[PDB]
This record gives structure tokens, sequence and C-alpha cells, in this order.
RNA sequence: UGAAAGUGUGGCCUAUCGAUCCUUUAGUCCCUCGGAAUUUGAGGCUAGAGGUGCCAGAAAAGUUACCACAGGGAUAACUGGC
RNA sequence: AAACCCAUACGCGUAAUGAAAGUGAACGUAGGUUGGGGCCUCGCAAGAGGUGCACAAUCGACCGAUCCUGAUGUCUUCGGA
RNA sequence: UUGACCUCAAAUCAGGUAGGAGUACCCGCUGAACUUAAGCAUAUCAAUAAGCGGAGGAAAAGAAACCAACCGGGAUUGCCUUAGUAACGGCGAGUGAAGCGGCAAAAGCUCAAAUUUGAAAUCUGGUACCUUCGGUGCCCGAGUUGUAAUUUGGAGAGGGCAACUUUGGGGCCGUUCCUUGUCUAUGUUCCUUGGAACAGGACGUCAUAGAGGGUGAGAAUCCCGUGUGGCGAGGAGUGCGGUUCUUUGUAAAGUGCCUUCGAAGAGUCGAGUUGUUUGGGAAUGCAGCUCUAAGUGGGUGGUAAAUUCCAUCUAAAGCUAAAUAUU
């Protein structure tokens, strides 16, 4: 607020912090990125390289939801099985009884092996997957049922 | 087009009820307000659902 | 159109029994009419071609029909449009030269 | 105007949006407003429920496929199965819409049994006479929640037979890829004498 | 190239040159044209060329003795001072 | 216009990298070396040894892109270990 | 010669209607420059201000020639978000939407194109009467160059078979809404100060009323009021709640099966060029000119073109509340 602010300690001293020879004036150097290939060229290349110029190939009429597909690391994995039933289906190691995955309906899109899910089988159903998290699932002895 | 209201979250909020409810079970805090709580024999003061 | 189950290739999608919906009414708009065909028919009697109909039918004789589609093209505004009127022009130059 | 190591900023104020700047005051009072005249419209309507009775849809739009959603109508199929007329069904609070069509027989299944269980739930006055007080709800959307399908189970058995599925998925994107390849290869091939 | 060791990634050394955008060429014959395909076309990736000599690179003729404004003793036309 | 309560979504974040198609983070006690507060053991102490978070330097490993190599196989041109 | 028709006229003809004001918000046309770009011409300011026409309590939009590419959604509007994103841009400065999703609010429909043809069945006006926001009878007239019924694509119509089901309008008394009136508690007791007690102190009362104002100084208890309820008056009204009279109706509507049909909007769509505009990019919309269609057709499917498919709608005619805006 109003108090805190040096504005209120400022009140006496002539220049408001701004000083004397410079004097704070309007826009002494352009308004917004005015010169960014010229007076503020040092600026815009120490702090944004690559701000000018044009990379790629253009989209047009994009929809973000084509491209809709969160990942799910293998280390989790299990947070979408409740508190529950986790312990549960961990201390009974088991094939005929193994819970089931729908990671859809969690609300991600393809699966990823970052690391270490236990030795327990498990079903995933999932849209998309990649090699190592199929490798490591089944290596713990479970499977991936591909879905739409 | 000033800010007149404050956003805060939830929990704080209820942090600060809780910790206010919890100062009124203390007579240090209750006699600092000047509430005229010296002849009151204990409290939490409750009385019947008569009421 | 059968899904196979899986979320990329050919027929992507997920399997559910179909059900084949009655069909809208609203998709036979086009469709031709008795009443209307005999509309038309005689309107065509009664009004001849047109200039450049007229000029169709001299380059089917003459040139050929690529040339008309080019011309119908031009006079017109697209080739689908071209193509359906030279081959309105040829079914009228083979039933002008029956009359 | 360019200075020290900060994010490049794009704040559209170089119009004169001081003139157009709706500040919403009114949100307490639009809020009573519209419970008031929700209290109006149910007093006026005073057996029925304020809403029609919606069907249970499917969204587009991968993303959101794997979601059940409400939508606007009924499906004519869908009420002529639940045995009643549209024209009778939108005087009996059910919402018809006539545009869209019935390609999934589970949804459609679904709705019918949905409009089963209204015509069981409601009670209909006759024109003639006695109207018995009947205890009106304010939302049909609550005495018939959309629930989400169970598409499976909590535990199944493990059915591995090794095709590997990711394999599979690159077997697919790749003869998708090359479907129209081998079709013109294959016919310069059939067109050969 | 030399028998070879070795030398050679332009001129014995110190000068002899050039961003974005656009165009154009070469390469991979690779990616995209987003309802699905084929062929043209177009757009992309990588390396160069077309040039900005005010050479970190605006697209640019004069006059005002009819003149104007913001300013300058950072700067002339007097004295004064060295 | 306060205060109190709430569903479903949505936003940021939990995964990056490539123009894109797209692929997508453990050889190992989640590595080694050097140093490292604090803790532990012996020691009266001095000090010696063990473990060593954070942080710093460095050599490695893993994911993506680029440039290669190009197995089992096969719609013989796909696949890409 | 007489009497029509057509087209055009005159009447201080009988009846009506338009203008102007206001203009915050709304629908349109027209349309800058200062400014930003550290200069400036595209650009930006801005599809803004000023100018012009036109409405209402909201207007507009609106029941898809939509979005999509999904296991598909389903009029319009508005909010949260999508998103400072895709895209435009001396690719500089800067600009910059939309689909999905969540919510508020929800409502649907009607004409043209069909032979009533065993009966213009339709309608304005004048006049007599009546129960007058109108009705009945009569009389001129409009109208066959098409007024009613019937149908609007979701369908639907013409025949044939078979059974069932459901209905209209007035009055009265209430309720709903609007406006308005009136009635509905408790100290002005004592002492001091003071010009005045509404101040201070003592004793009390009411309180679903200690909001506020006034009164010779800070008054719940002096006055008006406040609070809680009650008793009325006048209207609008078809929203429903009961009662009463008319029986509408040899009528209308709905539903099943077979069969024959199934009309669907043109100087428009679309194309070329020009200009303007848009985020719209080989051209987003708009307009001008030129050319100018079709009916298993046409539009759309955000890279121009040819070929083959698929999906989705159904333009060139029209009405419609609410959520929304409001200096
Ligand atoms: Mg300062
Ligand atoms: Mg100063
Ligand atoms: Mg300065
Ligand atoms: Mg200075
Ligand atoms: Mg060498
Ligand atoms: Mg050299
Ligand atoms: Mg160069
Ligand atoms: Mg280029
Ligand atoms: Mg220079
Ligand atoms: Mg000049
Ligand atoms: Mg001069
Ligand atoms: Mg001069
Ligand atoms: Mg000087
Ligand atoms: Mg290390
Ligand atoms: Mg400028
Ligand atoms: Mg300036
Ligand atoms: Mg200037
Ligand atoms: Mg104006
Ligand atoms: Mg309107
Ligand atoms: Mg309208
Ligand atoms: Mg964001
Ligand atoms: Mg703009
Ligand atoms: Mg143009
Ligand atoms: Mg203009
Ligand atoms: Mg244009």
């Amino acid at each position: 607020p109003s108090r805190f602010t040096k504005t209120r300690k400022h009140r006496g001293h002539v220049s408001a912090g701004k000083g004397r020879i410079g004097k704070h004036r309007k826009h002494p150097g352009g308004r917004g990125m005015a010169g960014g290939q010229h007076h503020h060229r040092i600026n815009m290349d120490k702090y944004h390289p690559g701000y000018f110029g044009k990379v790629g190939m253009r989209y047009f009429h994009k929809q973000q939801a084509h491209f809709w597909k969160p990942v799910l690391n293998l280390d989790k994995l299990w947070t979408l099985i409740p508190e529950d039933k986790r312990d549960q289906y961990l201390k009974s190691a088991s094939k005929e009884t193994a819970p089931v995955i729908d990671t859809l309906a969690a609300g991600y899109g393809k699966i990823l092996g970052k690391g270490r899910i236990p030795n327990v089988p498990v079903i995933v159903k999932a849209r998309f997957v990649s090699k190592l998290a199929e490798e490591k699932i089944r290596a713990a002895g479970g499977v991936v049922e591909l879905i739409a | 087009w000033r800010k007149w209201n404050v956003k805060v979250n939830h929990n704080e909020k209820r942090y600060a009820t809780a910790s206010a409810i919890a100062a009124t079970a203390v007579a240090s805090l209750v006699l600092a307000r000047g509430h005229r709580v010296e002849k009151i024999p204990e409290i939490p003061l409750v009385v019947s659902t008569d009421l | 159109t059968v899904k196979t189950g899986i979320a990329i290739g050919l027929n992507k999608g997920k399997k559910v029994t179909s059900m084949t919906p009655a069909p809208k009414i609203s998709y036979k708009k086009g469709a031709a009419s008795n009443r209307t065909k005999f509309v038309r028919s005689l309107v065509r009697e009664i009004a001849g071609l047109s200039p450049y109909e007229r000029r169709l039918i001299d380059l089917i004789r003459n040139s050929g029909e690529k040339r008309a589609r080019k011309v119908a093209k031009k006079r017109l505004g697209s080739f689908t449009r071209a193509k359906a009127k030279v081959e309105e022009m040829n079914n009228i130059i083979a039933a002008s030269r029956r009359h | 105007a360019i200075s020290k190591n900060l994010p490049i900023l794009k704040n559209h104020f170089r119009k004169h949006w001081q003139e157009r700047v709706k500040v919403h005051f009114d949100q307490a009072g639009k809020k009573v407003s519209r419970r008031n005249a929700r209290a109006t419209r149910a007093a006026k309507i005073a057996p029925r429920p304020l809403d029609l009775l919606r069907p249970v849809v499917r969204a587009p739009t991968v993303k959101y496929n794997r979601k059940v959603r409400a939508g606007r109508g009924f499906t004519l199929a869908e009420v002529k199965a639940a045995g009643l007329t549209a024209a009778y069904a939108r005087t009996i609070g059910i919402a018809v819409d006539h545009r869209r069509q019935n390609r999934n027989q589970e949804i459609f299944d679904a709705n019918v049994q949905r409009l089963k269980e209204y015509q069981s739930k409601i009670i209909v006055f006759p024109r003639n006479g006695k109207a018995p007080e009947a205890e009106q709800v304010l939302s049909a959307a609550a005495t018939f929640p959309i629930a989400q399908p169970a598409t499976d189970v909590e535990a199944r058995a493990v059915q591995d037979n090794g095709e590997s599925a990711f394999r599979t998925l690159r077997l697919a994107r790749s003869e998708k890829k090359f479907r129209g390849i081998r079709e013109k290869r294959a016919r310069e091939k059939a067109e050969a004498e």
C-alpha cells in the first residue's frame, strides 16, 4: 500500500529518486520494443536470442485437441489405483487377479518408462505407450492392451 | 476498476477461523480484548440448548 | 466403416455396435422428380439455347470437346460445371440429329 | 524501452480500453436476481421441475470422448422406442432434438431406459379436473444424474500373446503412411499387359 | 605430392568485406498441405549466392529575406578575459 | 454486495526435444573422482578413520534432434535391432 | 351506340398512416488524424472519434447450406476458458480469433413450390342491430395474373386395410402481480449543571422495535417513524385454485401396416477482376463490374489445381421469449 512506498520517503527530496542530470522524461529510448535491431540490439541478443526471424512450417487452423497426449511415467502408475486396494494388489502379486488401470479415464494418453515399478503384474490400458515402458511392464509380468 | 476485493486462500481462511475459535478458550486473550470476564467461572462458556 | 480398436491407422477408433439411422429426407433435395423433368424439358424447347450454348454446339461440331470444355470453364466458373454442360450439349446434338 | 533481462510482454492496451472496462460489481446482485427468477418460474410452473429431461450423450473431440455428457434432446427414434411421440414428449418435459442421429446402440438404449424411468417416475395430471397435489422438485437432472458407464472391471487375468503393442502402433502408422504407394504399385502391376 | 619423413583445409604474416525479411540455387529426395489418397504446385529442414561502403545493415530533393515551436551560452555574430 | 459450503471442468505444474512426421529419460546401492557442514567410532585432548545432505568442479550413463552403421525379418520395400 | 377491361389521374372524397424530440445501451452506413513505429510511406491509432440514417425496453442473433473428423456433437446469446494461442505483420512496431470443455438461460417453428374444382370454401370497407379492444345480417368491392383449408423436409401427401385414444368457450369467488391507505409498545419520574437537558447521576419500562430523522446540547422509552402482524381500496390479468352455464362435435387431432409419389427459393450459387476489410495466410467476409449454373444436384471440409472417394449440411424466403447491454 501507499504508506510503505518510497514515494513517501522521497517527499522533501527534489527529484524523487530519478536524478538531477538524467531528468525522468517521458519515453527517452522509445515505446515498447522499439530498437530491437537498433539501439536495443545488445539486450535483445544477450537476453532474447532468437527473437527476430521466422523458423519453421505454418499450420493453418491448428486445434489443440488433436495433440492432446498427456504423459504418464511408470514411476507413478499406482497412483491411478486408490490407496484402499493398492496394498492388497501389491502384496497379492498374482495373475488371475491383476489390477486394471485405465489411464485414459484418469486423463493420460501415453505411458512412458521413467523408472522402476515393482514386479507385480498390472494390466495397463493406454492409447499409446513407449518401447521401454511396455518392456518394463511385461518384465514385471503385466501386459499393455491398447484402446482408443 | 481499482481492486476492491481480495482473494484469500480457502485454507488460510479456515486456519484463521480455527485460530480465532481456539483463542476464545483463553481467558488471557479474552480479557485483553476488554470483555469483562473476570467473574466468569471458566471458559469455554457453555449454556444449555434451551437458549 | 468398421473400426479396429486402437488410436492410429486407417480405421482407428473404438468398436461400438452400430445402428444405421433412418435416411434423412433432406439428403434427396436435388433429386429429380417427374413434374420437374417435364417442366424443364418443356421450357428448354420454347426458350431454346443461349449464345454461349450455341457457341458450344459449334465448337463441339468443329473443334472438339477439349476447347469446348475450356470455353465453358471460362464462360461458366468451374471445370465440373463445364463438363456437365458439354455433356448436355452432346445430348442436344444427338437429339437434334434425330429430329 | 527495452531493458534488463525480462520476458517480452504482449499487453494489448494501445486502444482506448478505458472506455470499455466492465467491472462485475453486479456479481452478487445478479446471483440474487437469478435465484429470484428461478423461484418465480418455479412458482409459475408450481408442479413442474424447472428443467427438461435431457439425454446422455457422448462428447466429440478425442480429448473428450472418454467422458459422457448431457445433451440437448432425445433423438426422435429414441422417444418412439420409449413409446411416445415427440409432440407429446415436448409437453411432458422431454427435450427432443430432430437433427441428431443414433449411430450407437449403447447410447441409444441408455437414453431409452432414461425415458422409461422418467415416464415411470412422473405423474401426469389430466386436462380435466383434480390436480392431485404432487410435491414438485426443482431438478430432473438431479433425479436422473448422468452416470459414467463402467467399461471394465477392477481385476482380471493376464492374457499376453506376444504382439508387443508398440510394434502394433508402429505398423499401423506405417501402413497408413504407405497405403497409397502400394495401391499405385499394384495398379501399375495389374496394368502390365 | 614426394623415395620417404613429412607438407598441404588458398595466397610467407599483418588489410582486401556484410544480419533479419524476401528471392534464388544445391543437398536429403527427407517432413507438411491437418476428412482420405495419387500427380502437379506450394510451404519446411541443411549449406551457399543476389546487399545494405552512413559498411551491427531507413526506401528519400530543395528553399524560406513571410516564417514558426521546443530549447541551447554544450554553439557562432559584440564588449570583456587568457 | 458480507460471512459459510460445493460439483464438474479449466489454468499452472508433475517431460522434454524436434521445422515437422514423431520418439520420449536407471548398466550401476540413480554412477565414479575431488572437496564438503553435520553425525558416528577410537582418543584425556590433539587428532585418525567411517558416513558424507546441500553446493561446486569434472569424467561418465539415459531421453530428444543431427550425422553415421544397418540384424532377425519382409506386401522387396517396409522395418530399424 | 352502349357497357366492360387495362394502365394512368383528380378530388378540403371516406378512413388512416410518416415526419420531430430523446439517443446511455442497440442495428447499420460513412470515416479521419493526432499518436506508436524512437525518422517515415504499408502498418498502428481504428474497421475508433466526428458525420448520416433507423429502433425498443432491450435491440440484434437465432432453429445449421453449423461444428467436426470424435464411441461424434446439435438454434441463438452471454460468462469462465481456449489464448496473448493458431495465424496476420517494412515477420518490425504491433495485431490476433475459432472448435471442443464447464456454466447461466433454454423453445420452438412457417411460407413458396400440389386441382377446392361436386361448387373463393377467403378478405377490407359501408350500413342496421347487438352483449362493442368485437359479433351477426345485408350491400358494393378486392380476388382466379390465386384469397382460405391442406404440407415445410425433423418430413409429408394421394389411395387401401385395421382399431383405439384425446378435445371448446364463457361467467362468479379466490390466489398472483401493480399501486395505495390506515391501525398496530415502553418515563418525559427525581437531583446537579446549564439560557435550553436530548448532558451527568438515581430508580424503572419496552424490545421480532437500541435503523434513521426531529425537537432550545449525545434522546430506544417526547414526536415521526422502525419492528411485527392485521384491516381495507382501486386496477391489470389469464398465470392457476375452486364453482356455474354453455356442449362444442354426424367436426378436428394423434398412432400402426402396404403401395404410388415426395414439388423444396436464379442475374442467385459459383467464377474472374477491382476495391475495402479480416488472424484468415494462391485471396475471411462485403460491395462494384463482367461471365453466369445444376438437380443421385449444390455448399462446406482454413495450401492453389486435376482425378477418385468419404463425411456433413440444404443457401439464394420468413417469425420467435430467457439468459446479455444500458454515463
Ligand atoms: Mg530511483
Ligand atoms: Mg529536475
Ligand atoms: Mg536516463
Ligand atoms: Mg545529459
Ligand atoms: Mg591433413
Ligand atoms: Mg597461410
Ligand atoms: Mg549474403
Ligand atoms: Mg526460402
Ligand atoms: Mg554502423
Ligand atoms: Mg519543406
Ligand atoms: Mg529564416
Ligand atoms: Mg537565406
Ligand atoms: Mg560557453
Ligand atoms: Mg557427479
Ligand atoms: Mg513516429
Ligand atoms: Mg518520437
Ligand atoms: Mg514526425
Ligand atoms: Mg459516432
Ligand atoms: Mg427482436
Ligand atoms: Mg430476426
Ligand atoms: Mg497459458
Ligand atoms: Mg485491428
Ligand atoms: Mg482484391
Ligand atoms: Mg471503409
Ligand atoms: Mg478480398
